[PDB]
């Protein structure tokens, strides 16, 4: 999701997930690496 | 405690099952487990403790059923089987 | 997490795919599952553990069961022109386990 | 009776007054003061736990270990000295370090009971400040006299005592009727609240854990939900826990809770608790004298974010948000907004990310949002809950809560309409307009907004207007002060440059710059100069009236803000005027961010 | 198995295995109590290691002294009674412990089907809490 | 001892003298002021009495400034007013005069059933002192007599209510005094050491409950004996008597029953509003907090949801409510007990002519130049934007209501919607219009939506009833509605606004819900273009968002573009940067009228209504004929907002209307028909550059 993606883009760098809602505000705490596997569309990689 | 529902299939056209409580002692527990029909032979009785009889409303009273036996109305193998 | 009706006591109940561990799990109309369906069934099928995060809890359970699945083509009948993958709604990786 | 245990105690407690002589002088001035501007400063001082562990290490570990026999005797002996130094009874607070004391709600155990601590947490729920009967007055008609009562309860004293629990009275003592004297009596305010762990510190996946405190009289109203909080006081017990009577029950305990002394508010990042230093001589010395160099926005500028490479109109415009301007109130009953707002359009690797969380660790009071991360109620404070008393209420949300703070907006882009329309209100309004079932008010949220957005293609283009590259409605456009394209282009002499620079890292301070930043925004205020108004005149109309193509469009707007930022450089400047220097950099930055 | 355990073994040692659920907030209660008596002054203790305070004053049937006796009469002829429950906890002078409540349920693989699983309640006190979360078998 | 004994410089004695010295003494700058009033009481023609502290001030000076001594009785009143509320009552009963007219068959019940009680008080008494006359065993008398006699007590015999108002920060200035009881405050600031004072809250009131009966003092009868038997009661719930007490009844072995007796029971008028804080006196970063008043006697109905009033009232506990379990002492809660009322804005409804008001009314027209004065008195730190403020002035003023049989009904309220582009300010104008209007409500786009507009279903706290709460349409019943971002709105609210500007009500048919609402409003809208800025190549209702038959739903609807030009940008710029050098308009021949005045011209313009005449017909029927004929060429080639139809000749007449009454006539003439026409011209030159 587009949410997801936003989130994980804010850790991947400045190692924090801000929170923000209506009764509750904090920015955390996430150091980590990030190990990613993606399969490509057409179900196999083209050179063209 | 057990709550025993009629088979919906003896049920006459155009009436809902009944139903009543059961009480199993000793070694009788964990026998039936849910969803399976029993034939359970008991005493039927009331349940004459109730709460009070200083309730409102008509003087009625519920009844229950103490089962003295109950019956069922598999993976395991012997040497027998074995050597089949 | 859901609650007991009789007892009123909170109990921790996985799907089909934990209950059936060393077993094997029967889903019907495969090609009709939501969202949470397919990713339980993905994790399933790809870990063989089912995790959760809910009501203070974090554990995993095993998953190591048997599937057997049913499902339909699009449409309703087979397009036997075409590649089975553009025959079904569903994907390479729930496809290719 | 009189207690030999309790006399000695209350001498080594005034011995140790004798000694230190800054609490003495400070009750002296609370006195003095009180005296001379009659509102009314309650009677109450603070003493370090250090000093006393100097002094007598019995008489701190009595303290520490057994407050209900040792604390009671030194407010004894505090009020003797206030009242023999002088032409209600006093209290204490603590202060200092309080060793393995120092405790959290997770943390906190049976074997700390009666004992002295201070725990840290966050506030969650707070109560109606209630008013408390002390002593009650009446007459009679027929006599013509009047009588009172006392009264008191278990939580009004640290020792356990007797009860005597007094009966209201209607009647005289020879059967006569009795009227209530409302003015002559006494009450006293009363609230309780509840601390939780703090969501940065409490373990993931784990339900938290939170304990009662208990305040009094002028220590009723010093904290709001959700503020991070530190609050000293005793752990007690009180009742019975189930053993009086029979009462078979066995699963409840006895009752504990906080009976409160001292409560510190805390900040944090990302709060509702705004920083404040405290100014010392030297600090203002050396203010005042970089004040009267030339240079001082050049150095105040570079100052920021020193780890990046150049991007020096941006730092610019972020300490000239961080001055800000003037708000105008008119007799009449309206409004003209004096915040500064900036927007930052640029390629995927510029550093923006960088700024944003430097802006939000520099402002005393700063909130960070995401594109997504926050919608509907969670920006405006759209959200309703109601007591146990009945009531709804509202609580604020993310721009409500930075109320004469700053926003941090990021993946702006990413937001919709729906919030869009929302924070429109806010940019210019500075209001917040709520309509429920029950509910129709308007919350002020005066803050500033920065905020960081990608180019529709990824990479922003030069063979497309800027229309085709920025894609958001023009109405918002016109909100934003400042709009700035940063782009990357390959060249070797600033990639080797940057590339000397980001492995020097890898190999005036901060708190400088907080202190400045608030003595100038809290001390001065100029005023407008015909020279500026004739800059700023010849400025937007040659803007207005030039072919070229913007980044942004111009309206009345663009005429505020250059107001706005000749008002913020003054402010940077400590003058008490604008002159025509600051109107002339305020155009020269417009000019550079538009062309 | 948690669904073993009945009657025969009521009071005896057993050893189980689930996974725990549930974890509740730390209770207090006293392992010992100084009392006294609100009218006569009465004091006393207590010790724990349902114990309940004494429904009437023990200044009587304990004959501390001679002149006990005597402080027990006075004003003529009204006798001396201290009432139901006079005793009150003097709390700065007690001590108390830790105690804590979980819950424990059979592992979610090995139920029956079309059953919920059972569970139990726990109890633990001193150096055996917060010792486990939820989710640990 | 037991309940010891305290002396406090306080003697009571002394005050009531002083009291009864004040009630028949004091002059006002004809007789005593309070005896007037009182003999207006005793015939029957008032039922409440005012007590102001400024002519007990006045009194305390006279009496000083000549010598002699005297008691503080205003800060005595201050600091425990809840006292002196029946010394007054007590002072009062002593020396009310005799009725000068006769009770007769067109008075209340309450004066028949209070003069048969006196009757029978006297009667009473002349049987008990005959009677012992006659046994032969004159202060002394009347004394024994007075001694073993019964009667109806003087709170049974009363007719009046008693209030006090505070001092006035006037009088307290010009005296050298601080008149704590007129001091705003918030009810923030409202603390347990206010409590048994008289004090004043500024805020706005947010709910207000239906008026019901508070029983005081329950009556009962006795067939035994005859006796009539009063329970006093001062708390939330009571107990009901059962046997009767009386002397007989008590003496004897067999005792009555006691029955219930409505009409000779004692009742109040009882009613408790919500008042909130305003948004200026809220701390940074706070939500703002309520405080509970209770209104009673002749009071009631003074206050409705939506009123920026200052409350003035003694400050008084209750007994705590909360959970048992939070209970730490002897808590108490807090309520105010009103006592007079006043507002920041006053109804148009309420107004009456008088010399005082009269005299600033006649300089006004005196002064000359009405129409144009007003209008650029609306807004005055807003450059240009003439026109669109004389509109904006004919919607506060409005035109007449026609009642034209078998209930059929045609509106007389103009509507106005305004449409430019970014940076006209727009929402400036829609703020201030909602400033001026009494009864003016503001809005913003989704931030109102469903239930926010229209009403919803609760449960009411203080009576046990289902009742409906009012939305921002119907809390702006006659007055203006302001909506900001129209175009961003839902499909339901659109269609809410469509059903309000049509016929004045909105229907709802919903679950739990069958009902009309009243919607007598006027709407003020904004709105901006499809694509932002105007587009000069598309057709006119291309670059809206709204349906063409909405747009065609509003009298008035202007354009306003920004077409850049070096000439109009150097006024404006001028006028904006030295509205932001100082905090004055730069005008020095022309002086702005402030906005009481505004409001007290627009009331006493709204009481005419003038009439049609036959020349004007005519003009008018010609009129239309040529706009109509004209437009339907010009919406032929696509670019016309809409065509004209029969509601721009009702706007057209409506328009006139108003500009009639605004000129203080009976009777329209041709230059106002000129006018609106002229207006509605000028709707549309944006149009045309
Ligand atoms: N001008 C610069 N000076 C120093 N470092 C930079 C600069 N531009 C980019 N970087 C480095 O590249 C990274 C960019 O991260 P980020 O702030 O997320 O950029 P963006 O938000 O533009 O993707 C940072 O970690 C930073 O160290
Ligand atoms: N004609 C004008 N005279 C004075 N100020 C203006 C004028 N037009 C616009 N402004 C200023 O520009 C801003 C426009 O914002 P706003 O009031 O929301 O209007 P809009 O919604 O049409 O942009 C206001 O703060 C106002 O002070
Ligand atoms: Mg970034
Ligand atoms: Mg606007
Ligand atoms: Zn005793
Ligand atoms: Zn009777």
């Amino acid at each position: 999701r587009d949410e997801d993606r936003v989130a994980i883009h804010e850790a991947m760098e400045q190692q924090t997930i801000s929170i923000a809602k209506a009764g509750i505000t904090t920015v955390l705490n996430s150091r980590t690496s990030v190990l990613a596997a993606a399969n490509p569309i057409y179900g196999r990689y083209d050179d063209l | 405690r057990v709550t025993l529902q009629e088979a919906p299939g003896t049920v006459p056209p155009g009436r809902l099952p009944r139903h009543r409580e059961v009480i199993l002692l000793a070694d009788l527990v964990d026998v039936s487990k849910p969803g399976e029909e029993v034939e359970v032979t008991g005493i039927y009785k009331n349940n004459y403790d109730g709460n009070l009889n200083a309730k409102n409303g008509f003087p009625v009273f519920a009844t229950i059923i103490e089962a003295n036996s109950i019956k069922r109305r598999v993976f395991s193998w012997t040497e027998e089987e074995e050597r089949e | 997490v859901r609650k007991d009706p009789i007892t009123k006591e909170w109990t921790l109940e996985g799907g089909a795919l934990v209950l059936a561990d060393k077993g094997v799990c029967l889903i019907d109309e495969f090609d009709k599952m939501n969202d949470q369906d397919r990713t339980s069934i993905h994790e399933a099928m790809e870990q063989q553990s089912i995790s959760i995060s809910k009501a203070g809890i974090v554990t995993t359970l095993q998953a190591r069961c048997s599937i057997i699945a049913a499902a339909n083509p699009n449409g309703g009948r087979y397009n036997s022109t075409l590649p089975l993958a553009q025959n079904v709604s569903l994907t390479e990786p729930i496809l290719s386990r | 009776a009189p207690d030999a245990v309790f006399g000695d105690r209350v001498r080594r407690f005034q011995e140790f007054l004798d000694t230190f002589t800054s609490y003495r002088d400070s009750v002296r001035s609370i006195q003095v003061y009180n005296s001379n501007n009659a509102n009314i400063l309650p009677h109450r001082i603070i003493i370090s736990l250090d000093d006393l562990r100097e002094f007598d290490r019995s008489f701190w570990s009595g303290i520490l270990v057994e407050p209900a026999y040792f604390i009671p005797p030194a407010e004894k002996a505090l009020t003797d000295l206030a009242d023999s130094m002088d032409d209600h009874p006093w209290k204490l607070s603590f202060k200092g370090s309080f060793g393995a004391h120092a405790l959290s709600p997770r943390t906190l155990t049976a074997q700390h009971l009666n004992k002295l601590v201070s725990v840290e947490g966050i506030v969650t729920k707070t109560s109606l400040v209630r008013p408390k009967l002390i002593r009650s007055v009446h007459y009679a008609a027929k006599t013509g006299r009047f009588h009172y009562r006392d009264y008191t309860d278990a939580t009004t004293t640290l020792t356990t005592r007797i009860p005597t629990p007094a009966i209201y009275p209607t009647e005289d003592t020879e059967g006569n009727k009795l009227t209530t004297e409302y003015g002559y009596s006494t009450f006293i305010d009363h609230q309780r609240i509840t601390v939780q762990e703090m969501p940065e510190m409490a373990p993931a996946g784990q339900l938290p854990r939170s304990i009662d405190v208990i305040l009094d009289d002028d220590l009723v109203d010093k904290t709001k939900p959700g503020d991070r909080v530190n609050v000293v006081g005793v752990f007690k017990s009180l009742g019975a826990g189930g053993m009086n009577q029979s009462n078979s029950n066995t699963l409840i305990g006895f009752k504990t809770l906080i009976l409160g002394n001292t409560v510190y508010p805390l900040h944090a990042r990302s709060t509702g608790v705004a920083a404040r230093q405290m100014l010392t001589d030297f600090d203002i010395r050396n203010i005042n004298k970089l004040s009267k160099k030339k240079d001082i926005f050049d150095i105040l500028s570079q100052s920021l974010a020193p780890s990046i490479y150049g991007h020096d109109h941006i730092k610019k415009a972020i300490l000239l948000m961080l001055m800000g301007g003037v708000e105008k109130n008119l007799e009449n009953g309206s409004h003209l907004r004096g915040d500064i707002n900036i927007l930052m359009v640029g390629d995927p690797s510029t550093a923006k990310s960088q700024l944003l969380r430097f802006v939000l660790n520099t402002a005393s009071l700063a909130i960070a949002t995401t594109g997504r991360g926050s919608s509907g109620v969670g920006l405006t404070a759209a959200v309703t809950t109601d007591r146990e008393t009945g009531e709804r209420r509202l609580e604020a949300g993310a721009m409500v809560l930075a109320d004469r703070g700053v926003v941090c907006i990021d993946e702006f882009d990413k937001m919709t309409d729906v919030d869009r329309v929302a924070i429109h209100e806010v940019m210019e309004q500075q209001t917040v307009t709520i309509a429920k079932a029950g509910i129709h008010t308007t919350l002020n949220a005066r803050c500033s907004v920065i905020a960081a957005a990608n180019p529709v293609f990824g990479q922003y283009d030069v063979n497309r207007d800027p229309h085709q590259n920025i894609a958001l409605p023009d109405s918002l456009l016109s909100r934003f002060d400042l709009l700035f394209v940063v782009t990357d282009d390959i060249n070797e002499i600033r990639d080797r440059s940057i590339s000397e620079h980001v492995l020097r890292t890898h190999r005036v301070t901060i708190p400088f710059l907080r202190k400045y930043v608030q003595y100038a925004k809290e001390r001065v205020i100029p005023q407008l100069t015909q020279e500026a108004i004739n800059v700023i005149v010849k400025n937007y109309t040659d803007l207005r009236n030039d072919d070229n193509t913007k980044k942004s469009p111009i309206t009345a707007r663009t005429l505020e803000t250059l107001i706005r930022l000749a008002t913020a450089h003054a402010k940077v400047r400590l003058s008490k005027t604008v002159n025509k220097v600051d109107a002339k950099v305020a155009a020269n930055l417009l000019r550079f961010a538009l062309l | 198995p948690l669904r073993d355990l009945d009657s025969e073994h009521v009071s005896k040692i057993v050893r189980l295995s689930g996974i725990i659920i549930s974890t509740s907030v730390l209770s207090s209660r006293a392992t010992y109590l100084s009392i006294m008596c609100r009218n006569c002054r009465h004091t006393t203790s207590i010790t724990i290691n349902t114990v309940s305070l004494p429904r009437s004053c023990l200044s009587t049937i304990e004959s501390e002294s001679s002149m006990a006796n005597e402080s027990n009469i006075g004003d003529e002829s009204t006798k001396k009674n201290c009432g139901p429950d006079p005793y009150i906890i003097i709390h700065e002078s007690s001590k108390f412990i830790d105690q804590q409540f979980l819950k424990l349920q059979e592992i979610p693989e090995l139920v029956p089907v079309g059953e919920m699983p059972r569970n139990l309640t726990m109890t633990c006190d001193r150096y055996l809490t917060n010792k486990v979360i939820p989710g640990t078998r | 001892a037991a309940l010891p004994s305290i002396q406090l410089p306080v003697d009571y004695n002394n005050l009531f003298n002083e009291i009864t010295d004040f009630l028949v003494t004091f002059k006002q700058d004809k007789g005593p002021k309070y005896m007037a009033m009182l003999q207006k009481v005793a015939n029957r023609e008032l039922n409440s009495v005012i007590i102001d502290l400024d002519d007990i001030l006045q009194y305390q000076n006279e009496k000083f400034l000549q010598g002699t001594q005297a008691d503080d009785l205003v800060s005595a009143i201050q600091q425990n007013a809840n006292h002196f509320t029946e010394l007054f009552c007590r002072a009062i009963d002593n020396n009310m005069p005799l009725p000068t007219k006769e009770i007769d068959y067109k008075d209340d019940v309450l004066d028949v059933i209070l003069n048969q009680r006196r009757l029978r008080n006297e009667r009473m008494l002349s049987d008990r002192t005959n009677e012992i006359r006659s046994e032969n065993l004159n202060d002394a008398l009347r004394e024994v007599v007075e001694d073993e006699t019964e009667l109806f007590p003087p709170n049974l015999t009363r007719r009046y209510f008693l209030y006090f108002k505070p001092l006035s920060q006037n009088c307290a200035r010009r005296y050298r005094k601080k008149a704590i009881s007129s001091k705003p405050l918030s009810v923030r600031q409202i603390k347990g050491d206010f409590l048994g004072q008289l004090i004043t809250v500024r805020g706005i009131i947010t709910r207000v409950s239906d008026v019901k009966p508070a029983v005081e003092v329950i009556a009962y009868t006795c067939d035994q004996c005859g006796y009539e038997v009063f329970q006093e009661v001062n708390s939330r719930t009571f107990t009901p008597l059962s046997e009767c007490t009386s002397e007989e009844c008590s003496q004897n072995q067999t005792k009555g029953q006691l029955f219930m007796s409505t009409r000779a029971s004692k009742f109040s008028a009882f009613q408790e509003c919500k008042i909130q804080e305003l948004s200026q006196q809220v701390p940074v970063g706070h939500i703002p907090r309520s405080l509970n008043i209770h209104v009673n006697g002749t009071l009631v109905r003074s206050l409705s949801p939506g009123d920026i009033v200052d409350v003035t009232g003694i400050f008084l506990p209750a007994p705590y409510t909360g959970f048992k379990a939070l209970k730490a002492g002897l808590l108490t809660e807090t309520y105010l007990e009103a006592q007079f009322v006043r507002q920041h804005k006053k109804k148009f409804a309420s107004f009456s002519l008088t010399s005082d008001v009269e005299e600033r009314v006649m300089e006004l027209i005196t002064s000359g130049d009405v129409y144009n004065r007003l209008a650029k008195s609306i807004a005055p730190e807003i450059y240009g934007n003439l026109d669109v403020k004389k509109a904006l002035l004919l919607l506060l003023v409005g035109g007449v209501d026609k009642r034209v049989g078998d209930g059929m009904k045609i509106r007389g309220d103009i509507n106005v919607c305004l449409m430019g582009d970014p940076g006209v300010a727009k929402s400036q104008l829609l703020k201030a219009i909602c400033k001026i209007s009494p009864r003016g409500v503001y809005t913003t786009g989704k931030g109102s939506s469903g239930v926010g507009l229209t009403a919803a279903v609760m449960k009411d706290p203080v009576t046990d009833e289902m009742i409906l709460e009012g939305g921002a349409l119907v809390l702006a019943d006659n007055g203006i509605c302001c909506i900001d971002e129209f175009d961003k709105m839902d499909e339901s609210d659109r269609t809410a606004i469509h059903e309000v500007m049509e016929q004045q009500t909105i229907s709802i048919s919903k679950a739990g819900i069958n009902t009309t609402l009243n919607a007598r409003t006027s709407i003020l809208a904004a709105a901006n273009p499809l694509y932002g800025r105007y587009n000069p190549r598309l057709s006119p209702l291309d670059n809206i968002n709204l349906p063409a038959a909405l747009l065609s739903r509003f009298d008035i609807l202007f354009l306003m573009l920004d077409i850049p030009s070096r000439d109009d940008d150097e006024k404006l710029a001028e006028h904006v940067t030295y509205v932001h050098m100082h905090n004055k308009q730069p005008d020095l021949d022309f002086t702005p009228v402030e906005p009481s005045k505004m409001r007290e011209y627009i009331a006493y313009a709204k009481t005419k209504r003038p009439v049609m005449s036959e020349a004007v017909n005519d003009y008018v029927v010609q009129a239309y004929i040529r706009l109509r004929q004209d437009s339907k060429r010009e919406m032929d080639s696509k670019f016309s907002f809409g065509q004209a139809t029969p509601r721009t000749l009702l706007g057209i007449i409506r328009l006139s209307q108003a500009l009639a009454k605004l000129r203080l006539a009976d009777m329209v003439d041709i230059d106002d028909v000129e006018e609106a026409l002229r207006l509605v011209r000028v709707s549309k030159e944006s149009l045309y550059q």
